[PDB]
């Protein structure tokens, strides 16, 4: 009984040409038993998106805690938090519980509102920043997502092609994992527009 | 690890090897296991490197404060500080210390603090893994009030035999001589003590 | 084990809880009511370790009633479920976690909508059209997936719950001594007196 | 020992008043006047700056109107630092309520929390109270639009139109004269501007000497803190300036 | 991880690979493992990367505060002592193994610190998984004198031995040179010998390959 | 034992806070220190009044770096300013850098120091700080900024302002000579002209301390390799630069 | 202004702490106690007022011992002296526990001085109403110290405090002038008996019992012991003969 | 009334307790000066033993804080020893935590911050003492840094402290205006000791014996205090002029 | 005048006025005398009543089988000090199997009382004690004052009009110091001593309290008819 393997779920973020993409599966289960087909794992604060995969209760607590922190940050600084600052905040918040960790693998994705640079990043249970400009995968099907993203990704993709790439990656990674699937959501994030798309998957 | 400290007519001499291993791998082959806690009070460390380093740092701090307030500390005072640090924390420490000091009152003195935090004042002390192999030789060759040359030769032969038989001990042989003149540093390389 | 089922049927939420309390090889009770009315329009059924269940349920009940008295306003079922989830997510990382799983059924008068939330002892909250805690789910979930309709009436929900309870009595290796069924709708919370 | 120097801030007077509370009220009575008006479709806050100079950067300045969350704002009268301390505590309490219930905190709950903090400061601890009066303008889906006021004593009251700070008597007289229940947000803006222009101690009311804010209704509620250019525009529209 | 440090005639250089792995899977193919404690005091990390990053950032913040308080350039021995005591306080439960080099008013310094608080001094040091290969190269090619270019070549060759002969190290080579008097030179990707070969085909899908059930525009506005 | 668990600053029957006004009075008797905001940087200047000429003036720096982009000057009690700059440097890390990986903006550091001072004016058994601070900073999203922090805990953004003895006259001078189109060199020149009136003794680079928050200095980073890290914007003008700008008045 | 003497640790406009001076006034009203540093050690002596013959003679000991080598006598508020002696015993015990060796006399002196000075730092604590003459023999020889209610302590060739302190000091000065070579242990005991007998003349209304202790390297092997039995009677006879 | 009893602001913005502590600094009526050489630093203080019953070796207002830092105090000996113990503890803790000897200015800043704390806190009184730390810092050379009960601290080319401090200060100012340097162009520390003693004799107008002075010399990695015989030899060498 | 607000303030003459007010609180208490020989120690107590319907309170408290005390002044402070003394005797007997000496008991009560005459807020104790005991050193009588001064005496008396009893004990010293082996004669001597302090009162069976400790006599209290034979 591994906490990061009880509920399951997958999140994958990718970068394109002046855009990003972040996708997750919609399954929440208890070992073999599947419970919720509508458990989304991506939450946005201002314009920075965060996908949390792992123990579902820790996912929800981190979502609420980061909403708390980003709201207070906007109230104090009078500006929305940027993806890099939010990544550092997630790292610090995760490491603050070094010996009582959250069993989650957060992934940050966004576009810096001042520089327009696409920025994605990933963490472990204790907040090790993985700053990769190509793709960031997390969840129970982390190896399948790694293989699909390493085989499919090419730099500087338009949103219409980045969507297809990330969707195929997540779909073919979820079909080879028992604890992942049951639906999928993909956010294609540009500087002035963010499109949410529900995918069609096999429900097994 | 193979460490020792021998008193003699003019003072004291500490000796050690320079091999620090993590298992079967020699992590460091130029380790200085002779640590100065006061001008003429040094220590040979064996066991946990982190534990011995922290204990030596705290003892040096306490002895510096002692020197600042009440003047120069005795070798027995440093031995007592080591004993207190090692005994009150015996459950979380693996440190064998050999405190060697020189003062004009008692010439050279050697105390040993093994596991558990007991203090023992001896004419000469040996510790570490390699020490297990030289008990007989040292007991049959040690003499009271030796000269500096004979003490250096005795320590060199003992530590060379220890390095030869103990796999955990090796490298160069380091020595610190504490006498009325002051502190002298000596090094003996493998090509020399291996042919002994 | 304990049987805790719930189903949301367009106009109301129906909660069914086993009547059996067994400690060892003895069925101590066959008429237990495993629910606590948190608010006039919000009920919560519970199952888990002995003592933890009733203690947690009555604690949540006292807190919800205190809020209702202080604000003279009934909390929405969503806020009640969030409060329960926060308490359970604080419990797991405490010294002795509450080993309680809850099904919260409530009719939101503001939105005029029935809502059913499932939370486990870890703090995993999910809004479901139908939910079940424990091995009961392994038999009820698929049955509902085949027979549930979002546009169902309270009577259709009662028939569906009768079918679920029959399947459980058939295939479960335990005699839960029947179920107590309660309906939560715009007119509040009532108990079905006549059930199979 | 130390009792010779203890001022005893939390003691009663023979009449039945708290010395420090009355003295903090007297202190606030010399602060810049702030006015809140609750119309049928919005709430309006307006305040006058005491710290006024030609070299004072008014763009990045915030000394009278502050945000508590996305639906509640506060007009301050008195010590700005104590006000910001209490505003930080209020923001933290609002976010705690949000994390606990996943709903925005109602206005009266936050007002009562802040007022209970200010009250506890006047009963125990032996510390001076916060010399700050607050006008809370908020919205929630239970009571709609809400205007509250709190003083250092810890008491809070609900209002339709209210004023705090200096010249509260004349401001309240003007409000009671020119307030109507069915008025709209623009009429409330005009009335607040007129009351500030008639109760000010300076010659004329210029944009750089006042702060303005509106909480109004896309089906969602928007909370707008007016920028200096928008304040100048509303002043030249209302007729106070040209 | 493979990290090395070599002292030359007028300073010290540190070098590291750029591969961070979660088990047998390569997580980051270009992880910068050279961290900055002070502008002229750098450190390479190994072990729990989160622990290394956190302890390095903490000690760097404390070093900056200490330098602002004392109005003096930070000393390598200060960061050494602080890291040593902080790691010893946790009895090795902070899995950070660092090679800390730098220059200060006292001169050039190079030390190694282990997770339990043990420290070691030397003219050439190596840590990480591929440490044994790098140390072999060092023992085979290190001499006293050593110019700046000689020390850079030695450190790069050691990191390459770790990149080729160890499975936990790979990809590129980060270097940081620190001479007495000059500024710290941070050569990111000083060598890139593992450039990925071009694929035989492009796997871009025709638009419309993925079936979409529901689409909407989410509001990132105020 | 601290039996002073009660406030030493209480409201007088007239509404005044006695200790606040007395700290402000102590500030008014301090040496004149001014600050001027330009369009490409801010300047903060003060007079280095030395008690004995045997004392080394360089070891008495009235301008102190808080963050690599934020500096501060004061008027009032030196030791209070020193402990305040130490607390500010510490809070810049413990409350922002260690949480967001970046240094705080100017307004936030000013608010933190103001909170410290407000606690000092309300906590038990403590007197307020006898200093007024001028904090000059630059952040990426708010540009350049100049703030004044008073012992009461209140802070105000200023285009230009002075505090101290001749503060009134200096502020009048600035109001007459300040414009929203000023450059950093023009601001330094106006600051020198303003400090020339508040001082009567020697007026050279060794008697006045002036610093600027302007462009980034890659030459003061201490390391080269990271293109994103440009350099610190705070820079204290050397005595030679001050003398070269004074000789051209 | 006024009222600077109402709270402790309040600087008066002339730079004084009047509470310390009032503690000194309380000290001056106490009995006479002296200390004499001889060649191989130190001797302490004190006068005990026999207000009534109901007091059990040779009991009610005033001279206290710290560790096994420190002797302490005090003039002023006897309970404050006992409190200070208990604190000093704690300090000596801690010093022996940490550094093995018995605490040196200067170290003990500085410990007591820091304690008293800290007691003159806060208005929530009253200054000590005792002046303490202490000392003993350590590895560096004999040491004698006097510590005031102000926390100020110094090393003395001879020290005296109490009502007749002035007379005692004069006699002590004679001892410094007439004997530059130094006194022996028993010689210092006899001269201390003489000095106490002469100092009692300032309190002739009551009778007094002389109490003497000594810490000498040659006579007591560096240990603090009460001069009792034959030597005490010898010193008493010498004092009564040297007096008229 | 009560505003002159605790460390709170008077209506004039003044702290009367701090000024009264400054007054208390002169309670001992002893002057001491400090000067810097090519590679050393000398402090000289007046040694007044009024009582014949006193041990002259124990009458000292100079303290060896560390092996490199010395401190001469003007003020009562209780507060003097308090500050000395605190400075020794701070130096030891610094050497332990940061791995190098505590610099002179850093110790001065620490003691001045503690003085500022005593000045802002009303529960404790300021220490009525003036502390002059002297050392040969590895990065600054000969260094003299003085701190006062107000919490202020500053370095000096040379300094003086005591009742007759202004006369010695004026003498040193005149000598340094004439010599046009900020130190004593002498190689040996003995000559700097002689210079300091000579200039104090000239400023105060009084001769000194070997039992009337206390001399503290700070050289590279060693601070010491001269014995009566070394002071006597320096006085003989000054008499040879 | 302006220096009796607390124990933390010395007077210009060097006095502690709160300690003196506690001593005066003792002087307004009923008289109690104590005496001892070489084999026994007796405490006689004149118990005081409020009126004829009231009781005469209690002045004798046992601290251990070998040690006891009589009080004069505030009864609760005497209860606190007696509880501390019982706890110290119990600690000695348990940890060391050693009956606590009387001199050390006086030292510990001296320290306990001094701890209040220097800290603000904590008033001095308003009671005076007469402690009798028999230990390895023989019989012991101690007088404890709240100033902290504890004095070992052959006989003494504390309370109102105690000077008459003190002078009587002074005159009868050579007589009562030799009453060894006969406790009844020592008790009658104490009764005469306490009678010397009766101006308009007379000893009855309800106002007289006796306490005896000795060689083969543990600390025992006699009240009522038990004291009649001594009246
Ligand atoms: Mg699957
Ligand atoms: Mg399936
Ligand atoms: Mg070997
Ligand atoms: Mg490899």
């Amino acid at each position: 009984s591994d906490p990061s393997s009880i509920n399951g779920g997958i999140v994958v973020a990718m970068t394109g040409k002046d855009c990003v993409a972040i996708a997750c599966d919609l399954r929440l289960g208890s070992q073999s038993l599947g419970v919720s087909n509508k458990f989304e794992k991506i939450f946005h604060y201002g314009h920075v998106f965060l996908g949390i995969t792992g123990l579902a209760t820790d996912v929800t607590t981190l979502n609420e805690m980061f909403r708390y922190k980003t709201n207070l940050y906007k109230l104090k600084e009078e500006r929305a938090i940027e993806p890099e600052t939010f990544t550092q905040l997630v790292s610090s918040s995760l490491y603050e519980r070094r010996f009582g960790p959250y069993f989650v693998g957060p992934v940050v994705a966004g576009i810096n509102s001042k520089s327009g640079k696409p920025f994605i990043a990933g963490f472990d249970l204790i907040g090790c920043i993985d700053e990769a400009k190509d793709f960031i995968v997390s969840g129970t099907a982390s190896d399948q997502l790694f293989g699909m993203c390493e085989s499919l990704y090419e730099p500087n993709l338009e949103p219409e092609d980045l969507f297809e790439t990330i969707s195929q990656a997540l779909l073919n990674a979820a079909d080879r994992d028992a604890l992942s699937g049951w639906g999928a959501v993909v956010y294609i994030i540009k500087k002035d527009e963010v499109v949410k798309r529900y995918l069609k998957m096999r429900q097994d | 690890t193979s460490i020792m400290a021998v008193t003699f007519k003019d003072g004291v001499i500490l000796g050690a090897d320079s091999r620090t291993t993590t298992g079967a791998y020699i992590a460091n082959r130029v380790t200085d296991k002779l640590t100065r806690v006061h001008d003429k009070i040094w220590c040979c460390r064996s066991g946990s490197a982190a534990d011995t380093q922290a204990i030596a740092d705290i003892v040096q701090y306490h002895l510096e404060l002692y020197t600042s307030q009440y003047g120069t500390p005795s070798t027995e005072t440093a031995a007592s500080v080591f004993k207190e640090l090692c005994y009150e924390n015996k459950d979380n420490l693996t440190a064998g210390i050999i405190v060697a000091g020189y003062d004009d009152k008692n010439k050279g003195e050697v105390y040993t603090i093994p596991l558990g935090g007991s203090v023992h004042k001896l004419p000469y002390a040996i510790a570490g893994s390699g020490s297990t192999f030289i008990y007989g030789y040292c007991d049959k060759n040690f003499r009271e009030n030796m000269s500096k040359e004979e003490t250096v030769d005795f320590i060199k032969h003992s530590l060379s035999q220890a390095i030869k038989w103990d796999g955990s001990s090796g490298g160069v042989i380091r020595m610190v001589v504490l006498t009325a003149a002051g502190v002298e540093r000596l090094i003996f390389y493998p090509d020399e003590y291996e042919q002994l | 084990m304990d049987i805790i089922l719930g189903i949301r049927v367009q106009d109301s939420v129906i909660l069914a809880s086993s009547k059996a309390v067994t400690r060892g090889i003895s069925v101590l009770k066959d008429s237990d009511d495993k629910t606590r009315q948190l608010s006039p329009h919000t009920l919560m059924s519970f199952a888990g370790e002995a003592g933890d269940t009733v203690q947690f349920a009555e604690y949540i009940q006292a807190n919800i009633q205190l809020y209702s008295i202080r604000e003279d306003y009934e909390l929405s079922p969503q806020a009640v479920s969030s409060f329960v989830r926060q308490e359970l997510a604080k419990s797991i990382r405490s010294r002795r976690p509450y080993q309680v799983n809850v099904l919260i059924g409530g009719y939101d008068k503001k939105k005029n909508k029935p809502e059913l939330y499932q939370i486990d002892y870890l703090g995993t909250k999910v809004e479901l059209p139908y939910g079940a805690h424990g091995y009961s789910g392994f038999y009820t979930f698929s049955l509902l997936d085949h027979h549930y309709r979002p546009d169902m009436t309270t009577e259709e929900g009662l028939d569906l719950l009768k079918l679920c309870v029959q399947e459980l009595e058939k295939r479960m290796p335990m005699d839960f001594k029947g179920v107590i069924v309660k309906i939560v709708d715009k007119d509040g919370i009532r108990q079905v007196d006549d059930f199979q | 020992g130390s009792r010779r120097y203890d001022s005893r801030t939390t003691i009663f007077s023979p009449e039945g008043r708290l010395y420090q509370v009355e003295y903090a009220l007297e202190s606030i009575s010399h602060a810049g006047t702030a006015i809140g008006i609750m119309a049928s479709d919005g709430i309006v806050l307006a305040a006058e700056r005491k710290v006024t100079s030609t070299l004072l950067e008014q763009d990045t300045s915030t000394e009278k109107l502050y945000k508590l969350n996305d639906k509640i704002a506060v007009a301050v009268a008195g010590l700005t630092a104590d006000a910001e301390i209490l505003i930080n505590t209020a923001r933290i309490h609002a976010q705690n309520y949000l994390k606990t219930y996943n709903e925005d905190i109602p206005v009266e709950i936050l007002v009562r929390r802040l007022s209970d903090i200010k009250q506890g400061y006047t009963q125990h601890g032996g510390l001076r109270p916060f010399g700050v009066s607050f006008i809370y303008a908020g919205y929630d889906d239970r009571y709609g639009y809400q205007l509250y006021t709190s003083n250092p004593s810890g008491n809070y009251t609900g209002w339709k139109a209210i004023s705090v700070g200096a010249n509260t008597s004349a401001a309240q007289t003007l409000l009671q004269m020119d307030y109507k229940d069915d008025m709209k947000v623009d009429d409330a803006i005009e009335l607040a501007l007129k009351t500030l222009s008639k109760t000010t101690d300076s010659s004329a009311l210029t944009y750089d000497r006042l702060e303005f804010a509106t909480i109004r209704k896309d089906g969602e509620v928007y909370q707008k803190i007016f920028k200096p250019q928008e304040i100048k525009d509303i002043l030249v529209k209302t007729g106070i300036t040209k | 991880t493979t990290i090395v440090g070599v002292k030359f005639n007028n300073g010290v250089v540190i070098a590291a690979d750029t591969r961070s792995t979660q088990g047998p899977i390569v997580a980051d193919k270009n992880c910068a493992k050279l961290h900055r404690i002070s502008p002229k005091i750098w450190c390479a990390g190994a072990g729990t990367a989160a622990d290394t990053e956190a302890v390095t950032q903490l000690i760097g913040s404390n070093i900056e505060l200490h330098s602002l308080y004392t109005s003096r350039e930070p000393r390598v021995v200060s960061a050494l002592q602080m890291l040593k005591q902080h790691l010893f306080k946790y009895q090795g439960h902070i899995g950070a193994y660092l090679i800390v080099a730098g220059v200060d008013p006292t001169g050039s310094h190079l030390f190694s610190i282990h997770a339990h608080g043990s420290t070691d001094v030397g003219y050439y040091l190596s840590l990480g998984s591929g440490s044994l290969a790098a140390m072999a190269v060092l023992e085979s090619h290190w001499k006293q004198d050593l110019t700046k270019e000689e020390a850079i070549k030695l450190a790069s060759d050691a990191i390459q031995a770790g990149i080729w002969n160890d499975l936990g190290s790979g990809s590129n080579v980060d270097v940081c040179v620190m001479e007495i008097g000059k500024d710290a030179e941070y050569l990111r990707n000083y060598l890139t010998p593992n450039v990925r070969e071009e694929k035989q085909k492009s796997y871009k899908f025709p638009r419309g390959t993925t079936a979409v059930l529901k689409e909407s525009i989410v509001n990132i506005c105020d | 034992t601290d039996r002073y668990s009660f406030s030493l600053t209480t409201f007088s029957p007239s509404g005044k806070l006695g200790q606040i006004d007395y700290a402000l009075t102590a500030v008014k008797q301090g040496v004149t220190s001014l600050g001027i905001k330009a369009t490409n940087g801010v300047v903060i200047a003060t007079e280095k009044k030395s008690s004995s000429p045997l004392a080394m003036s360089e070891t008495l720096s009235k301008v102190s770096l808080l963050t690599p982009d934020i500096g501060a000057v004061y008027s009032g009690m030196g030791p209070d300013y020193r402990v305040l700059v130490d607390k500010s440097r510490k809070v810049a890390h413990t409350s922002y850098k260690r949480i967001y990986g970046e240094y705080p903006p100017t307004k936030l550091l000013v608010s933190e120091v103001a909170k410290i001072m407000q606690e000092a004016t309300q906590s038990g058994g403590v007197r307020p700080f006898g200093v007024s601070l001028l904090i000059a900073g630059h952040d990426e999203f708010n540009g350049f900024s100049l703030y004044q922090v008073d012992p009461s805990g209140s802070y105000f953004p200023w285009k230009a302002t002075a505090i101290g003895k001749g503060s009134v006259a200096a502020k009048t001078f600035l109001e007459k000579r300040w414009n929203d189109e000023l450059e950093l060199e023009d601001a330094i020149h106006i600051a020198l002209l303003t400090l020339k009136e508040s001082v009567e003794g020697e007026f050279n680079g060794d008697t006045i301390e002036l610093a600027i928050i302007g462009d980034e200095n890659p030459d003061l980073l201490g390391y080269t390799g990271i293109p994103t890290d440009k350099g610190p914007r705070f820079r204290k003008l050397t005595s030679q630069e001050i003398n070269d700008r004074l000789e051209a008045l | 202004g006024t009222g600077y003497d109402l709270s402790n640790s309040v600087f008066s406009p002339d730079g004084r702490n009047f509470q310390v001076e009032y503690a000194v006034k309380a000290v001056e009203n106490g009995t006479t106690s002296i200390g004499i540093k001889c060649n191989d050690g130190v001797v302490f002596a004190v006068e005990k007022l026999i207000t009534s013959k109901l007091l059990v003679p040779q009991k009610n000991v005033k001279i206290q011992v710290v560790d096994r080598h420190i002797g302490c006598v005090y003039s002023g508020l006897i309970p404050d002296g006992r409190h200070l002696v208990n604190r000093g015993r704690e300090e000596a015990a801690s010093f022996k526990k940490l550094y093995k060796t018995p605490i040196p006399i200067p170290a003990f002196a500085d410990r007591l001085g820091q304690y008293v000075q800290a007691h003159t730092l806060y208005n929530s604590v009253r200054p000590f109403g005792v002046s303490t003459i202490f000392g003993g023999v350590d590895k560096n020889g004999a040491h004698l110290y006097m510590l005031e209610p102000s926390g100020s302590y110094w090393g003395y060739k001879g020290a005296a405090t109490g009502k007749g302190r002035q007379s005692a000091k004069a006699e002590l000065e004679k001892l410094v002038d007439h004997h530059p070579e130094g006194l022996s242990a028993r010689e210092a005991v006899k001269q201390a008996a003489k000095i106490i007998y002469l100092a009692h003349e300032d309190n002739k209304e009551k009778d007094f019992e002389l109490e003497i202790s000594w810490c000498s390297l040659s006579e007591t092997n560096g240990l603090h012991k009460f001069v009792k039995g034959d030597l005490l009677q010898e010193a008493i006879d010498f004092a009564q003969k040297e007096i008229n | 009334g009560y505003d002159r009893h605790i460390t709170i602001f008077s209506p004039e913005g003044r702290l009367y307790q701090v000024e009264y502590a400054f007054k208390a600094t002169n309670q001992t009526n002893i002057n001491s000066l400090a000067v810097r050489g090519k590679d050393c630093t000398v402090v000289i203080s007046q040694k007044k033993v009024p009582d014949k019953l006193l041990d002259p070796t124990t009458v000292s207002y100079i303290f060896c804080i560390s092996r490199t830092i010395g401190m001469v105090v003007n003020g009562p000996i209780p507060d003097a020893r308090n500050a000395a113990l605190r400075a020794k503890a701070e130096a030891a803790e610094f050497r332990y935590k940061y791995g190098y000897d505590m610099p002179c200015d850093v110790l001065a800043k620490r003691m001045a911050n503690l003085s500022q704390i005593y000045t802002q806190r009303a529960y404790m009184r300021p220490l009525g003492v003036i502390l002059t730390f002297v050392s040969v810092d590895e990065e600054l050379g000969p260094s003299i840094y003085k701190t006062d009960p107000a919490g202020y601290y500053v370095g000096y080319k040379a300094t003086a402290t005591g009742p007759k401090q202004q006369e010695i200060t004026t003498n040193l100012e005149n000598h340094f205006k004439k010599s046009k340097i900020d130190h004593i162009n002498e190689e040996s520390w003995e000559k700097v000791v002689e210079f300091a003693i000579t200039h104090m004799i000239d400023a105060l107008g009084t001769e000194f014996s070997k039992n009337d002075l206390e001399v503290g010399v700070a050289t590279k990695d060693k601070f010491f205090t001269l014995s009566a015989e070394n002071i006597e030899e320096r006085l003989v060498a000054i008499a040879e002029q | 005048n302006n220096y009796d607000g607390d124990t933390v303030t010395f007077s210009p003459t060097g006095r502690l006025f709160q300690v003196e007010y506690a001593l005066e609180a003792i002087k307004q208490g009923s008289v109690t005398v104590g005496l001892r020989s070489n084999t026994h120690a007796v405490l006689v107590a004149l118990k005081r009543n409020a009126d004829e319907l009231s009781s005469y309170q209690k002045k004798i408290i046992k601290c251990d089988e070998h040690m006891g005390l009589s009080l004069a002044g505030l009864a609760p402070d005497a209860r606190v000090l007696s509880n501390y003394l019982r706890q110290q005797c119990n600690y000695s007997s348990l940890v060391f199997n050693r009956k606590l000496a009387v001199e050390r008991a006086g030292h510990l009560l001296c320290d306990k009382a001094q701890k209040n005459t220097q800290s603000y807020g904590g008033r001095p104790y308003g009671v005076g004690l007469l402690i009798i005991g028999y230990d390895k050193s023989g019989a012991h009588l101690l007088e404890f004052q709240p100033s902290g001064n504890v004095t070992e005496l052959y006989g003494t008396a504390i309370g109102a009009r105690s000077q008459g009893a003190k002078t009587y004990l002074e005159r009868t010293l050579d007589t009562f110091i030799k009453i060894d082996g006969n406790p009844d004669e020592l008790i009658k001597a104490g009764v005469e001593a306490i009678s010397q302090s009766l101006r308009d009162e007379s000893l009855t069976v309800d106002n007289l309290s006796i306490a005896i400790v000795g060689k083969d006599t543990p600390f025992t209290i006699y009240d009522g008819e038990a004291v009649a034979k001594y009246i």
